[PDB]
RNA sequence: UAACUGAAGAGUUUGAUCAUGGCUCAGAUUGAACGCUGGCGGCAGGCUUAACACAUGCAAGUCGAGCGGGGGAAGGUAGCUUGCUACCGGACCUAGCGGCGGACGGGUGAGUAAUGCUUAGGAAUCUGCCUAUUAGUGGGGGACAACAUCUCGAAAGGGAUGCUAAUACCGCAUACGUCCUACGGGAGAAAGCAGGGGAUCUUCGGACCUUGCGCUAAUAGAUGAGCCUAAGUCGGAUUAGCUAGUUGGUGGGGUAAAGGCCUACCAAGGCGACGAUCUGUAGCGGGUCUGAGAGGAUGAUCCGCCACACUGGGACUGAGACACGGCCCAGACUCCUACGGGAGGCAGCAGUGGGGAAUAUUGGACAAUGGGGGGAACCCUGAUCCAGCCAUGCCGCGUGUGUGAAGAAGGCCUUAUGGUUGUAAAGCACUUUAAGCGAGGAGGAGGCUACUCUAGUUAAUACCUAGGGAUAGUGGACGUUACUCGCAGAAUAAGCACCGGCUAACUCUGUGCCAGCAGCCGCGGUAAUACAGAGGGUGCGAGCGUUAAUCGGAUUUACUGGGCGUAAAGCGUGCGUAGGCGGCUUAUUAAGUCGGAUGUGAAAUCCCCGAGCUUAACUUGGGAAUUGCAUUCGAUACUGGUGAGCUAG
């Protein structure tokens, strides 16, 4: 970088990646929670996984780390999912 | 945004402006969308000095398009002449 | 309101795929004498009602798969 | 660029007077080298010629009276092409439009030299206004004047003396006390002189 | 009114001739170069070669009305070595956190024969700032730069401990819209700052009211972008088979979004003589040059699209990048070093080296048009507007005008005295464009501030917003502007090619197949109109010639528009595949063919009529045109399809 502006948004920039890194890895580990509890097969334990996985993701949705329209993909899926367990 | 703005052409020293409604991020005599006038600073004898489509610059308008001072200004004095 | 082709069965090995013959009568640039050119078109059956040799009409359509963007209308001719 | 130098030679070369003098004494006295080509190896009028050389002549000729060059007259000649008419008659109806030779026409120069380095030197005015180009087209019903500081020339009054020696043509009004004149049209080709030949320029252009 | 009107040949094969057929010449044009010469102005253009390497300066900042610190000026108050000190409130400045911008504007054409471009359509998407409308903006917490200490390094810059503010960050509460849904229900936000103030209170300094700028959720509009389809878009067969995620399907994953985009199975498909695969070359279009047209060549300067940023591979932040002047990795190269450790990318503007036949200044201002930030004041802007250099091009002007002959002098030729230079010169009388000197002097500036008035919002006259009026200030880099008016005196200002024919313009000297000229045919071997000089003349003219390149002439690739007995050219002769073409009558279809309507065919460019430049170049208003494409409605003579019938093949 040349200028002290373009420093200034690098040193911006590792400051944000770490912390939408550590946000996004917490979706993604309560998505795995949730398919993991579908593998069970119980329908109880998937409904408690999926009940606690879905309000991380639309907080993570509305802070902009990852898209409206693929929270929903997820909840729709996951709930279609956890549905066919009967 | 959109906006309403003078484009320059003619010859060095006599500047003529054509009114185009474009976005701004377009170069200043480039990309437009629609040409609704022109200007003539130096007009002389039977020459016109400012024709500008009032209707078309109302519409524009009420989509949000935001002139610039010189064509807010040209507009209103267009309007007090006519 | 869209667009349709019609034209020939050439193919029906493909699940729920077809592929028909469009041809068309043009003039030629330069020296005027009329060609004809002909295209292959791949198209959604979703049935397998068509077979090879009947005469068919196709609607453009959204992508289906990599290379199929018509689906079938109707069979005009049987075979 | 204008042609300076000797001009009884320049009408000794196309045998025919040139109207270059102011023309107090003829060209016979003038030269008294008439139908004698400038070179040693001159000989008389009747040289047969080529027709090359006969179109070639002739527009020299032209030319040399309105003192026009090639790239101007050839111009000219692009211009009368497109405008609709005789081409011929469009090409003397542009060349008899230039201001110095109205001026000279008009009475106020006595050779159309002295039109141009009057109208150069600011002496007149068009329409109220000094201008300074020879070459300016006067269109129809204009008013020329002699400017003020230009008045009470010796050289203005022996012009108008001398061109009252010739007629003042149609096209051409002029109030001699007032020092003013009106161009009101062009002059049509039975005005102009008919010894002319005016196709010969059309189809030397036209090759 | 108009928008078009357009076509020339010559030389050369032979002792003549006609034909065939090549070669050469006369035209237009240029981002040109070189030789000789050179006065001015206007408007344009200016590394086509090394996408070769780069010294140095500039080309992206702004906001204290988001926030905590920290500085240095003044002032006021106190004292007194008396004009010095110490204290206190306001005015300025900004290293750091934070917001917006940096994805625009600018450069280049390496790569790319189709993921690109052009024309016409489509559905399964997102979109900061802008416009309209709807519902809100409650209450808490934990941190980290700055700062302080220590430490490494000459530094440049690194590292480690302890604090701190916010419109930085994260829970909780609430939800007109919004998301999921099994239709029962469940889930998800936000932040404050500034101006003014009547009354009231003020736990003591604000609350409260109001108006702005903000922030959150959502729906439309506009703008921008992503995705898909059809038809077009340069050669090669001395390149004929190519493809296994390959072609299709199902389950799952993934994207803003359709989709083998990815993955596990199932099947054996997909492309190709209408040129697949391989290989050479190449950015594409509007346009430009040429041509009577059809065509051919081309893609500088202007505009749209695409791609690239020392060479390759990646991702982060963000509404938007896989980002020229951002990050990580690998490679080559270059630089500083105290040897500890570091740094860099002109195909941005100017400029250097190198290459080349060849292409310019290390300039001025943000006054104008735009762009970024800001409430404003204002700051930034090598975009831009201007200036400098170059006859590179186009257009215009000047280098003087009239008179002046028993034809001065001098030069050249000669039939030896005439001819010619030539009115040319001298002499006589005049004029002052442009350049030079002096004086005056538009327009490019709309506006803003000050004053006053009116109308909205309010509780308000305050504040803010929208308007009106007159006056006064302030605002131009170009710039000693354009333009106008005065002074001087012809005074400051012409070259280049050619004269056997093609092709306008001829003689004498010098040399003798020598020296030399030459586009083709050809000149020179003692009378050279063709070599060199001189006289004369011709053509152009601040230019004139040569070389290079494209089209034309070339009907010399012939679609318009050519040929094959002997000039070049019928396969040695059959059969036959793909293909091309195909007898007569009738009914029907409307694919070819023809007609109407609608939409589109960007602007600029070409053409026409006007307007403004003292004229012209140039600029500009409106038309015409863009010969095309798509959709839809009609006609049925001919061609094609289908049904029926016939006999001359």
């Amino acid at each position: 970088a040349n200028s002290a502006q373009a420093k200034k948004r690098a040193r911006q920039n590792v400051k944000a990646r770490k912390h939408n890194a550590s946000l996004r890895s917490m979706v993604r580990t309560y998505i795995k929670r949730t398919l993991s509890a579908i593998a069970g097969g119980d329908y109880a334990v998937a409904t408690e996984a999926y009940k606690k996985a879905v309000p991380v993701i639309d907080r993570m949705a509305d802070k902009g780390i990852i898209h409206k329209n693929k929270a929903a993909r997820h909840k729709s899926r996951l709930n279609a999912q956890v549905k066919a367990l009967a | 945004m959109v906006v309403i703005r003078l484009a320059r052409g003619g010859a060095k020293k006599r500047p003529f402006y054509q009114i185009v409604v474009t976005d701004s991020r377009n170069a200043r005599d480039g990309r437009f969308i629609e040409r609704i006038g022109f200007f003539n600073p130096t007009a002389q004898g039977q020459a016109e000095k400012l024709r500008l489509d009032a209707d078309r610059f109302a519409h524009w308008v009420s989509q949000g398009a935001q002139p610039s001072e010189r064509v807010a200004s040209l507009a209103a004095q267009a309007k007090k002449a006519t | 309101t869209v667009r349709t082709l019609t034209g020939k069965v050439v193919s029906d090995k493909m699940d729920k795929s077809i592929v028909v013959l469009i041809e068309r009568r043009v003039q030629h640039p330069l020296y005027g004498k009329s060609i004809r050119r002909s295209t292959k078109l791949h198209a959604h059956d979703e049935n397998n009602v068509a077979k090879i040799g009947d005469v068919v009409t196709i609607k453009e359509s959204r992508p289906i798969s990599k290379t199929k963007a018509w689906t079938l209308v109707e069979v005009v001719e049987a075979a | 660029a204008r042609y300076i130098g000797p001009k009884c030679k320049l009408s000794r070369r196309e045998g025919t007077d040139l109207q270059l003098k102011s023309g107090v004494k003829p060209f016979d006295v003038k030269t008294k080298k008439a139908n004698k080509a400038p070179g040693q190896h001159g000989q008389a009028r009747g040289g047969k010629q080529s027709e090359y050389s006969l179109q070639l002549r002739e527009k020299q000729k032209v030319r040399r009276i309105y003192g026009v060059l090639e790239r101007q007259f050839s111009n000219y000649y692009k211009e009368a092409a497109r405008v609709k008419g005789a081409t011929g008659e469009n090409l003397l109806k542009l060349l008899e439009s230039r201001l110095d030779n109205v001026v000279y026409r008009m009475g106020f120069g006595s050779t159309r030299a002295e039109a141009r380095q009057l109208v150069s030197h600011r002496s007149i005015t068009l329409n109220g206004r000094r201008v300074n180009i020879a070459s300016i087209q006067v269109k129809a019903g204009d008013v020329i004047a002699v400017h003020e500081g230009a008045k009470q020339q010796l050289r203005i009054k022996n012009a108008i003396e001398l061109a009252a020696q010739r007629g003042i043509p149609a096209w051409i009004e002029v109030d001699h006390s007032k020092l003013e004149g009106t161009f009101k049209a062009a002059p049509d080709r039975s005005d102009l002189p008919a010894e002319i030949n005016e196709s010969l320029i059309v189809e030397l252009y036209s090759k």
